[PDB]
């Protein structure tokens, strides 16, 4: 999330078994770290 | 120590010792004006 | 800003010899440097001009290969190496600062010859020196037959100024110069290294 | 050559040079905050 130029991660890592869709259940994701880029973003991508 | 800013810029470089005082603002010469120019609008510190 | 020139005195004809220009003053690097010549009553003669001792050095046209000009910006020394001498060049070689870095807003004899020393006196010439030998006369006395010129004639080791008039020295017969100082006299003849009070 | 100058001249810089020729070290700092967050902010007071 981008608020203020500040960009926020929140992240939980979950136990899980699973092989598609996302799980029932609920779990609340605890802020990670929060990077002061104060930089405008609009796409992204992914690492493999 | 009072004030932040978004970033600073250590400007590092070895000049002659008479020749220190053309790194201030609104200074004229062969620094000031050919090698090292501060804006007269400058925020900032130097330290010889 | 002052500018020392050494090394001028009695040359054999076809001889070799260095004239060394200790500079001050002024940050040596930055200037070109030259050497001028003028002969004894004549025009100023340019010798040779220097900026970088890598870069293209200048001589004139009479000089080109029996003259050679170098710099020493550590010692900031000016040196003339003048070999296989010829008659015509027996001068007054004045070392004088060429500035050639112009800034915005100092201006400073750009391309002009700023500054220039004392100037050394050269002579090519086999003939042998000759103690000065005074022949006092308005109150007046002759420095006659001294070899080279200059001589340093004074009244009174400089005590008594005013009206003490020196005419230039004349080549005679002999080739020995003569002077007179007019209004004791000091006389000081420094090729031949003597000085005389009479 | 003449009118051909290399742009750049070297400083000599040898020990015995007097106090105005001799080579003083420069740092310069530039300040800059703009509407990126203020990122390098001074050490925070802290009281017991």
């Amino acid at each position: 999330k981008n608020i203020d130029g500040y960009f926020k991660i929140y992240s939980k890592h979950t136990p899980i078994n699973l092989v598609r869709d996302l799980p029932q259940g609920f779990s609340a994701l605890e802020p990670l770290v929060d990077l002061p880029i104060g930089i405008n973003i609009t796409r992204f991508q992914t690492l493999l | 120590n009072d004030l932040c800013f978004t970033n600073v810029y250590a400007d590092s470089f070895v000049i002659r010792g008479d020749e220190v005082r053309q790194i201030a603002p609104g200074q004229t010469g062969k620094i000031a004006d050919y090698n090292y120019k501060l804006p007269d609008d400058f925020t900032g510190c130097v330290i010889a | 800003v002052q500018l020392l020139e050494s090394g001028g005195g009695l040359v054999q004809p076809g001889g070799s010899l260095r004239l060394s220009c200790a500079a001050s003053g002024f940050t040596f690097s930055d200037y070109a440097m030259s050497w001028v010549r003028q002969a004894p009553g004549k025009g100023l003669e340019w010798v040779s001009w220097i900026y970088s001792g890598s870069g293209n050095k200048y001589y004139a046209d009479s000089v080109k290969g029996r003259f050679t000009i170098s710099r020493d910006n550590s010692k900031n020394t000016l040196y003339l190496q003048m070999n296989s001498l010829r008659a015509e060049d027996t001068a007054v070689y004045y070392c004088a600062r060429f500035p050639i870095a112009r800034t915005s807003n100092s201006q400073s004899s750009y391309d002009g010859m700023d500054v220039w020393g004392q100037g050394t006196l050269v002579t090519v010439s086999s003939a042998s020196t000759k103690g000065p030998s005074v022949f006092p006369l308005a109150l007046g006395c002759l420095v006659k037959d001294y070899f080279p010129e200059p001589v340093t004639v004074s009244w009174n080791s400089g005590a008594l100024t005013s009206g003490v008039h020196t005419f230039p020295a004349v080549l005679q017969s002999s080739g020995l110069y003569s002077l007179s100082s007019v209004v004791t006299c000091n006389v000081d003849h420094k090729p031949s290294n003597t000085k005389v009070d009479k | 050559g003449f009118n051909c100058y290399f742009p750049l001249q070297s400083y000599g810089f040898q020990p015995t040079n007097g106090v105005g020729y001799q080579p003083y070290r420069v740092v310069v700092l530039s300040f800059e905050l703009l509407h990126a967050p203020a990122t390098v902010c001074g050490p925070k007071k802290s009281t017991n």
